C-alpha cells in the first residue's frame, strides 16, 4: 500500500525536472490535498456534496436506526474478516489491529 | 462490595480497559483529517463519535484528552 | 419493527449501487490522466512523427 | 449490506486525496512582469478542464 504512493509521486517529480528544466525538486511524499483539477472546480464540488447529503438522510431517518459502526471489524463472519484486512485500498482496518496490539 | 457495584460509575478510564473502543476512536480521527470534505460533514463525525463512546462505555474526560492529543499532530494544515 | 425488514432493504441496495458506480468513474479519470503523462513525457524526449 | 456500504465509503475517501494521481506541470507565462512563480497556482488549460 505504501509502495503505490511512493512510486506514483516519484515519477512525476522526475517529470517536472525534464519538462521545465529550470528547477530541480525534492519534496516529501505527502498527501497532495486535491490534485490540480479537483482544487478549484465548482462542478465537481457541488455534485459531490449532494452525495454526502443524501447519505446522511439515510442515517438520520427513523427507519435505518439499527446499524453497525463505520469503523467496525467483524468477528463472526469468516469471509468478511479476510476481505477487510487484505484489500490494499482502505488501510484503516490494519491500523486498528496495530493500535490494539 | 457496596461501593464498587452499586455506587461506582461503570466507565473505562485507560487505553487498556477498552482496546477495541479506543482503537476505533483514534482511527476515526485519523480519517477525518484526510477528507477533502471537512466543513460540510462536521456534524456527521460527531454523531459517529457519540455512537462509539456510548456502545463501549468510554470515559468523557479521557476522550477529550485523546481528541486534543491526536489533533496536535495535524495542527499545521487542519486547524479550521 | 424487525419482523418485516423487507421494504427497508432495497433502499440500501440503491445507495450502494450508486457508490460502486461513482468509484468506477473516478478510477477511470485516474487512467486517462496517466495517458496524458505518457505522451508529454515521450513528446518532450525529442522524437516526434 | 451495511458492512459492505461502510467499507466502500472508506475506499472512496482514500482515493480522493491519498493516492490521487495528478498531472505533470509545464509552466507557460505570457506577461513579462512576473519574475517570481510559485508552483501552487498552476491550473491546467481551459480546453483540458472542460474535458476532465
Amino acid at each position: 500500500f505504501y509502495s503505490k504512493i511512493k512510486m506514483n509521486n516519484r515519477t512525476r517529480y522526475s517529470l517536472e525536472e525534464a519538462l521545465n528544466t529550470e528547477y530541480y525538486a525534492n519534496y516529501d511524499v505527502m498527501t497532495p490535498k486535491l490534485p490540480v483539477y479537483m482544487k478549484h472546480s465548482n462542478a465537481m464540488k457541488m455534485d459531490r456534496n449532494e452525495f454526502w447529503a443524501n447519505l446522511q438522510n439515510i442515517k438520520e431517518s427513523d427507519d435505518y436506526t439499527l446499524r453497525p459502526t463505520i469503523m467496525d471489524i467483524s468477528l463472526s463472519n469468516t469471509t468478511c474478516l479476510y476481505k477487510q484486512l487484505t484489500q490494499e485500498d482502505d488501510d484503516y482496518y490494519r491500523k486498528q489491529f496495530i493500535l490494539q496490539l | 462490595l457496596l461501593k464498587k457495584s452499586k455506587y461506582e460509575l461503570k466507565k473505562y478510564n485507560l487505553l487498556v480497559e477498552n482496546s477495541v473502543g479506543y482503537g476505533q476512536l483514534v482511527a476515526l480521527l485519523i480519517l477525518a483529517y484526510y477528507d477533502p470534505d471537512n466543513f460540510s460533514k462536521v456534524s456527521a463525525y460527531l454523531k459517529e463519535i457519540y455512537h462509539i463512546m456510548g456502545k463501549y462505555s468510554l470515559d468523557s474526560i479521557r476522550t477529550l484528552d485523546v481528541i486534543l492529543n491526536v489533533s496536535s499532530q495535524f495542527i499545521t494544515e487542519g486547524y479550521k | 419493527k424487525l419482523e418485516n425488514l423487507k421494504d427497508k432493504l432495497p433502499d440500501i441496495k440503491s445507495i450502494h449501487s450508486k457508490l460502486l458506480l461513482r468509484i468506477g468513474k473516478l478510477q477511470g479519470l485516474y487512467d486517462s490522466v496517466q495517458v496524458i503523462n505518457r505522451e508529454v513525457e515521450g513528446l518532450s524526449e525529442g522524437r516526434t512523427s | 449490506t451495511f458492512e459492505h456500504l461502510n467499507r466502500d465509503t472508506l475506499r472512496y475517501i482514500n482515493l480522493l486525496k491519498r493516492l490521487s494521481v495528478d498531472l505533470a506541470k509545464q509552466v507557460e507565462v505570457s506577461d513579462p512582469s512576473v519574475t517570481v512563480y510559485e508552483m501552487d497556482k498552476w491550473v491546467p488549460s481551459e480546453k483540458l478542464q472542460g474535458i476532465l
